[PDB]
């Protein structure tokens, strides 16, 4: 996270910590205490599938307390449509091995209904996105979870606004941009898979992934996440279906 | 106007144009002045277009210069006050007050709907939860 | 759809309306306007018409600045409009002299302090209630020769010659304005 702050303890519940052999890889939401949304792209280069540990109730990875709780992942369920590499479609949803328990450090984002996402959510002007991601461009992680506040902007706007590149990404209907392009704030690599939290009249509910961007906190430039209203269904479809021999599952999309 | 006559008598603007309707030559032998006389001919034949009587719903029209503006009760809004307030029961209007889901029906009125984990209170807007652990609370702020 | 264009804001003392083209051919509107740090908020839902009266919205602090967009049905086709800081860009209302008695040698021209769509504790407040020291009227009077006078209230107390009539006009004037610092003339009143 990109000029953002620290997350109070337990004030940032949902968010999960994905690690890969020990070593952190990416962020993740949990949505209920079976199932972990994150980030396609944090997969693209995952070696040992049966390797991968999420955790719950993290903070500081410096010091551990009891809030902490890790699980297996014992699934990685992938959109067939997503490309190694590149950015659409950057969405995955995980199933953990052993339910989390649920308490005060530990809780899950709401996963909401799709028309709700689109007709009121997508208007909140401001929404959350944490990580233990970069703190700068090419910069270090952090140790201690941080949060940001970032506007929500229409493609349309975000395009009008940002300075075309070398043939970069088109922003899909599966994304859209959030952040500033003053060079202030915005999310990080390390931050992918994270939550992009919006609040709506006394509850917290899921509205996007951290997903890529020019860089980080670019002038000129926004922040990208995966569009999830556009993946309600997938996701509940799945949630509902029996768990797949292997870790690593493409579902077709939509 | 010009009665028989009375052309012989100075101008008044009272007899002349409050007491009667004057034409401009009329008004510009009375203020002799040009710009005084097209000051004046501005506001004096410009016509009240509150008289179409526009403001609708118990509204109040205010006259202006080739114009007007309507002044509204306070369930209503619109140039005219045409918009009823209370008839914007819709779920594209502030989610229609539901407080999580909302659902629109042909005719009738829309229904509010809760997350998983919430229910419905006898408002028929609101949702409490129905665990330990909601999905978007936060614990250690409730 | 074609997005809609031009899309111009319409107002006078307060009362806001943004209009906008072209001519609804099999296409319906939506408003949407916000605060810069603000939620969206929808109005006149699937209109046909061309316009939107956002005086509800903008009168819940004329000092903001609010942008507005509308959206263009048969994400979907949309056109931003331009910025509205309602107190530093709504038009003066036409002024309406109010009376002016006189007592011996000078005048009392009172200038009505007409209303505003600003609604406050159930009333409409006025532009001096709005305003305040921003407002300022000016009196464009002759001998029935041109003659100015400028006030901080709304009234004018001038000099004047025993017997010879006078006639009146006033303006209202926000000074410190770079846009509609005037409102039209008011009509003319004589003694
Ligand atoms: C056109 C090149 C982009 C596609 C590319 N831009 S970049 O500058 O190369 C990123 C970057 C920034 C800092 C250090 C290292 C890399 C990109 O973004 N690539 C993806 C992976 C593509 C994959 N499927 O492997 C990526 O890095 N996603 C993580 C992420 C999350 C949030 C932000 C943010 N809030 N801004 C930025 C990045
Ligand atoms: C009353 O008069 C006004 C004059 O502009 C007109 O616009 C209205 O349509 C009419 O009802
Ligand atoms: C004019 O103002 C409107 C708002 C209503 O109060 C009317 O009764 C009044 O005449
Ligand atoms: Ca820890
Ligand atoms: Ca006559
Ligand atoms: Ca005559
Ligand atoms: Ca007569
Ligand atoms: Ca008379
Ligand atoms: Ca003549
Ligand atoms: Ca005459
Ligand atoms: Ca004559
Ligand atoms: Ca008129």
């Amino acid at each position: 996270i990109v000029g953002g702050k620290v997350c109070p303890k337990g004030e940032c519940p949902w968010q999960v910590l994905l690690l890969v052999n020990g070593a952190q890889l990416c962020g993740g939401t949990l949505i209920n205490t079976i199932w972990v949304v994150s980030a396609a792209h944090c997969f693209d280069k995952i070696k040992n599938w049966r390797n991968l540990i999420a955790v719950l109730g993290e903070h500081d990875l410096s010091e551990h307390d009891g809030d902490e709780q890790s699980r297996r992942v014992a699934q990685v369920i992938i959109p067939s449509t997503y490309v190694p590499g590149t950015t659409n479609h950057d969405i995955a949803l995980l199933r953990l091995h052993q339910p989390v328990v649920l308490t005060d450090h530990v809780v899950p984002l709401c996963l909401p209904e799709r028309t709700f996402s689109e007709r009121t959510l997508a208007f909140v002007r401001f929404s959350l996105v944490s990580g233990w991601g970069q703190l700068l461009d090419r910069g270090a992680t952090a140790l201690e979870l941080m949060v940001l506040n970032v506007p929500r902007l229409m493609t349309q706007d975000c395009l009008q606004q940002s300075r075309k590149v070398g043939d970069s990404p088109n922003i899909t209907e599966y994304m859209f941009c959030a952040g500033y392009s003053d060079g202030s704030k915005d999310s990080c690599k390390g931050d992918s898979g994270g939550p992009h939290a919006t609040h709506y009249r006394g509850t917290w509910y899921l509205t996007g992934i951290v997903s890529w961007g020019q860089g980080c906190a670019t002038v000129g430039h926004f922040g990208v996440y995966t569009r999830v209203s556009q993946y309600i269904e997938w996701l509940q479809k799945l949630m509902r279906s029996e768990p797949r021999p292997g870790v690593l599952l493409r579902a077709p999309f939509p | 106007a010009n009665a028989f006559l009375e052309e012989l008598r100075p101008g008044s603007l009272e007899r002349e144009c409050k007491e009667e309707q004057c034409s401009f030559e009329e008004a510009r032998e009375i203020f002799k002045d040009a710009e005084r006389t097209k000051l004046f001919w501005i506001s004096y034949s410009d016509g009240d277009q509150c008289a179409s009587s526009p403001c609708q719903n118990g509204g109040s029209c205010k006259d202006q210069l080739q114009s007007y503006i309507c002044f509204c009760l306070p369930a209503f809004e619109g140039r005219n006050c045409e918009t009823h307030k209370d008839d914007q029961l819709i779920c594209v209007n502030e989610n229609g007050g539901c407080e999580q889901y909302c659902s629109d029906h042909t005719g009738t009125k829309r229904s509010c709907r809760c997350h998983e984990g919430y229910s419905l209170l006898a408002d028929g807007v609101s949702c409490t939860p129905t665990v330990e652990y909601p999905c978007g609370k936060i614990p250690i702020l409730e | 759809t074609v997005a809609a264009y031009n899309l111009t804001w319409k107002s006078t003392n307060f009362k806001t309306i943004l209009e906008w083209e072209p001519k609804p051919v099999n296409q319906v509107y939506t408003v949407q306007i916000s605060t810069k740090s603000g939620d969206w908020k929808s109005k006149c839902f699937y209109t046909t018409d061309t316009e939107c009266d956002l005086t509800d919205e903008i009168v819940k602090d004329v000092k903001q600045t609010y942008l507005a967009r509308v959206f263009s049905y048969p994400e979907p086709l949309y056109e931003n409009s331009p910025e509205f800081t309602p107190y530093l860009e709504t038009n003066l209302g036409q002024p309406t002299i109010q009376s002016f008695e006189q007592v011996g040698t000078k005048v009392n021209v009172t200038v009505e302090d007409e209303r505003t769509l600003v609604r406050r504790n159930n009333t409409f407040l006025s532009l001096r209630d709005v305003f305040g020291k921003d407002l300022i009227y000016t009196l464009y009077y002759w001998k029935s020769g041109k003659k100015t006078a400028k006030t901080n209230t709304n009234e004018f107390l001038i000099d004047v010659d025993k017997g010879e009539n006078y006639c009146f006009s006033v303006q209202a004037v926000i000074p410190s304005r770079t846009v509609n610092r005037k409102s039209t003339d008011s009509p003319v009143e004589c003694m």
